[PDB]
RNA sequence: CGCCGCCAAGGUAU
RNA sequence: UCUGGUUUCUCUUCAGAUCGCAUAAAUCUUUCGCCUUUUACUAAAGAUUUCCGUGGAGAGGAACAACUCU
């Protein structure tokens, strides 16, 4: 955003570079999709087939 | 002189800050300001003692140790530089050696 | 000349012999290195370069060594000369009671010194042909430039010995003039240094008068060494002597957008800049400056750091060159920290050497130099 | 799939051009002094840090410790000390100026230092920001052989009494692009490689690891 | 950390950090901008 | 290395960092200076050859 | 040379 | 005159190369900093995986396979 304003640009909003807020968004996600993908799995087993009380 | 126990009321200083900032569960500087706190019980609020923004001194690390420098390196105490200027307590209480310089000539005088 | 030289110490003082055999095969793997022990216990090492003494202490530290290794502040060899001849002759004294010789000491010229210290005289040659040579170049008299003897530090320095200033003929009966005894005294008396421990330089002594035993072998023939000693540096440091710091000549290679940031970098070091050259080719061009030794820490580290990466210099021992100050000056208060863009820093120079490895104190010519009766 | 690509030199030119203001003009690696990984690793290492660099977390060489006698005759106000020994001088290296390295990377130096003068004008010999001292048109002092044009022609044949080439010149037009994109950086200098993806590729990458611009507020340098 | 010294735990403490610089000292020769 | 390549049928030739592999040292093989030589014995053949 | 940005279980019983 | 093959889609194990010119999270064992107990935590090291992709290799087809490298 400070490389938007130097000359004569103007103080307004219009900063479109987006790329590089979406890498870092895509390597959470790239992480994080094993992790609560295996949370969910977790979920409907608990929900499907009922919990364990005194197993484990 | 003691510059590890202006440390400690810095360190201990914006620790109350931060216990009573997770009583509220807010913990901000924007939202919670330090306004709340500098202010007297006369006209409401808690009503605390500045010690942080006294800008706590330093030295040469290398030479701390081996002999007195003087006085160089000044380091900000607390986050708090919006130019308000909280006063410091000691600059309200008279000394030690005016007291006792005081005493003697209020006691000469009074004899 | 390897001149820079810095201390060195281990941080557990029982695992003594290991760094010492670490240092013996740093000393092994790098020839140019030259470690000294003296007598207050430390060992210090003494090289060429800031990369070469980098390069030696990783080699040191994690391949021949494996221990922890404190070092010290870094600081370079420096010298001492005279400036102005004698105002004031010696005295001599032995344990017989028997010899007295009196003598002087004056500077010489620094050109003919670089030409000895680069062995364009020698020893081997005859004794009227180099007396010849320097007859024709220092415009000498006759009778007092053949009678010259062996040289100054491994016989190559420039301190140079002329016999022959006040009539040639005295007693010239057994010894008569300095052979063997004075001569060997004066090899084994001009490394360890005479006023902070540091050796001399551009500066030749030249005995007024002299008187030898009746019978060295039975009187003092051998026991002459330690007061010829103290009569040779006792007629130097009385005749105000000054020391001297080695200069690094630099070249800087630099672009013209910036160029003034090494003018800075070096105004601020005491730097004497002589050569500003635009080379063809490349738009970088060359600076060619002097610099202080002493100034040189990690030189071309903040100048590539003010030029953004653009500039690139190199330094080269040069020859010694005259300090500000005298170490004789009394009645000053020289702080601890705080160094000194004062003329005066000399003093300082030579108080944080002798509160080194050094002497004690108070070097006026009172107790070891002269016999105030 | 879209695997591999190779492309050509004015084809590459014209994406050297469109990619512009967000480019850096930095040919070499010498910008990079106390930038660089293994100086930044020496910075994490050593507990200091570069001014416009980062601030990390020591390490498990927290606290040292020396009794007093030992540092006493090692260190009292005695050293001979010109100018304060900075930070710099040890990340520079860690080994005169400092004590006890661990964990510690050891950086480049002198790169050659390439200084590229830029085209704006066709004639790609231009000989400018280049002086001459070289006093032309007249000189001699080293001897020389043959001085004595007198062999007549004998051997030297006809069909190949001529240079190499003739059919085209040194220059022309898509010669300055190519030694302009010579010295490009990494994803200009190839003709030919591979297919990345598009999170892949940094795009914010010669931006910040530069020196801090001078006029910009504390947010932007922290 | 231009010369010297900093602050190793800038989170431990309540502090930030930026040590200033002294301008009530007393010398001859200090400034490089002029 | 220039010539060691001309000796060597066996190449490694370098794309991406230099193959200055006679600096050998890790002190300076990192700095890119030399602090150690190590000289090389080859045969090298001449215009008759 | 410029820290820090907070959800929930803990209580209105089963 | 004979020799005669680039892409795309499916299994097949090996990877030691900035496997990727860049770089996510989790677990354990330790040091910290907020902390009341804990999950959410802070940020440094040590060692493991998970995960988004990639490298070369054995086959079966199809896509102009007959243009033609040889
Ligand atoms: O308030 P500042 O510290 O000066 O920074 C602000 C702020 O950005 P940050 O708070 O993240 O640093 C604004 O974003 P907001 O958080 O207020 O939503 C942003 O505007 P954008 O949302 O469009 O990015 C833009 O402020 P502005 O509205 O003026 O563009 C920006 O910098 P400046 O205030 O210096 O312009
Ligand atoms: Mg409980």
């Amino acid at each position: 955003y400070y490389r938007f304003n130097t000359g004569p640009v103007g103080k307004g909003p219009g900063c479109g570079f987006w790329a590089a807020g979406w890498r870092v968004w895509l390597f959470f996600m790239r992480g994080i999709t094993p992790l609560l993908e295996r949370w969910l799995g977790n979920l409907l087993a608990r929900q499907f087939e009922g919990r364990h009380s005194k197993g484990v | 002189n003691t510059q590890e126990l202006l440390d400690l009321l810095v360190k201990c200083e914006n620790k109350i800050q931060t216990r009573i900032k997770i009583g509220l569960n807010s913990k901000m500087p924007s939202r919670f300001p330090p306004v709340v706190f500098y202010t007297p019980k006369e006209l409401g609020g808690l009503g605390m003692l500045s010690m942080g923004h006294v800008l706590i001194p330093q030295s040469d690390l290398r030479w701390s140790k081996q002999t007195d420098v003087g006085i160089t390196h000044f380091r900000s105490g607390m986050s708090h530089e919006e130019d308000q200027l909280i006063p410091n307590l000691y600059r309200y209480i008279q000394p030690w050696e005016s007291e006792f310089i005081d005493s003697q000539r209020v006691w000469a005088e009074y004899a | 000349t390897s001149v820079i030289k810095i201390a060195v110490e281990p941080v557990n003082p029982s695992e003594l012999p290991k760094m010492l055999d670490g240092l013996r095969k740093v000393n092994k793997s790098y020839p140019s290195l030259t470690t000294k022990v003296e007598e207050s216990g430390e060992h210090v090492i003494l090289g060429t370069g800031e990369l070469y003494l980098d390069c030696v202490m990783h080699d040191l530290r994690k391949m021949y060594s494996e221990i922890d290794i404190k070092v010290a502040d870094p600081v370079v060899t420096f010298c001492e000369t005279v400036v102005e001849t004698s105002s004031l002759k010696c005295f001599a004294e032995t344990p017989n009671k028997k010899n007295k010789i009196t003598m002087i000491a004056e500077p010489l010229e620094k050109g003919l010194a670089e030409d000895i210290e680069n062995e364009v005289v020698q020893i081997t040659w005859n004794r009227k042909k180099l007396g010849e040579f320097f007859q024709t170049k220092y415009d000498w008299d006759l009778l007092a430039a053949r009678s010259i003897w062996a040289f100054g530090p491994d016989a190559t320095g420039p301190n140079i010995l002329v016999d022959d200033t006040l009539p040639s003929e005295v007693d010239k009966a057994l010894l008569g003039s300095v052979k063997d005894s004075i001569v060997q005294g004066f090899q084994w008396g001009t490394r360890e240094g005479p006023l902070c421990d540091e050796l001399i330089r551009n500066v030749k002594f030249k005995i007024l008068d002299a008187v030898v035993a009746q019978e060295p072998l039975h009187r003092g023939g051998g026991q002459i060494i330690p007061t010829a000693r103290r009569v040779v540096y006792s007629a130097f440091l009385m005749a105000t002597p000054r020391l001297m710091e080695p200069y690094y000549f630099v070249e800087v290679q630099a672009p013209a957008d910036c160029v003034s940031a090494v003018y800075t970098v070096l105004a601020r070091r005491r730097g004497h800049v002589t050569q500003d050259a635009p080379i063809p080719g490349s738009p970088l061009y060359t600076i060619k400056a002097f610099i202080p030794a002493i100034d040189s820490f990690g030189f071309e580290t903040d100048l590539r750091t003010h030029t953004q990466g653009q500039a690139f210099s190199l330094s080269v021992f040069h020859h010694w060159q005259i300090v500000p100050g005298d170490p004789l000056d009394k009645s000053i208060v020289i702080r601890p920290l705080e160094p000194q863009p004062a003329p005066h820093l000399a003093r300082e120079f030579m108080i944080k050497t002798r509160r080194r490895k050094g002497l004690s104190e108070d070097v006026s010519i009172s107790k070891f130099f002269d016999d105030p009766m | 799939t879209y695997q591999r690509w190779q492309f050509t030199l004015p084809m590459m030119s014209t994406l050297y051009r469109l990619a512009n203001q967000l480019l850096t003009d930095l040919v070499d690696d010498n910008y990079f002094y106390l930038f660089d990984l293994k100086a930044f690793f020496t910075s994490k290492a050593l507990n200091m840090a570069i001014p416009g660099g980062p601030k990390f977390e020591p390490l498990v060489r927290d606290i040292n410790l020396q009794d007093e006698d030992w540092n006493e005759f090692n260190d009292i106000n005695k050293i001979i000390i010109r100018q304060p020994i900075r930070t710099e001088y040890k990340i520079a290296f860690p080994y005169l100026y400092n004590n006890l390295p661990h964990h510690v990377h050891l950086t480049w130096y002198h790169t050659p230092n390439v200084v590229f003068i830029k085209t704006e004008d066709p004639d790609l010999p231009a000989f400018y920001f280049d002086p001459l001292i070289n006093p032309i048109s007249h000189r001699h002092s080293v001897k020389s052989q043959e001085p004595l044009p007198d062999d007549d022609e004998e051997f030297e044949l006809p069909e190949f009494v001529e240079p190499f080439l003739k059919d085209t010149p040194l220059y022309t037009d898509n010669t300055a692009n190519g030694i302009a994109l010579l010295w490009a950086p990494r994803p200009f200098n190839l003709r030919s490689g591979r297919t990345r993806r598009a999170l892949d590729i940094p795009l914010v990458k010669n931006w910040y690891r530069e020196h801090c611009p001078a006029g910009q507020p504390v947010k932007v340098r922290v | 950390m231009y010369n010297g010294i900093g602050l190793p735990t800038p989170r431990g403490s309540g502090t930030n950090g930026y040590v200033q610089r002294n301008l009530s000292l007393v010398r001859g020769r200090r400034g490089e901008r002029p | 290395d220039c010539l060691i390549e001309q000796t060597h049928p066996e190449i490694r030739k370098r794309y991406d960092q230099d193959l200055c592999y006679t600096d050998i040292l890790f002190t300076e093989q990192e700095r890119g200076v030399g602090i150690k030589s190590t000289p090389v014995t080859v045969v090298l053949p001449d215009t008759k050859g």
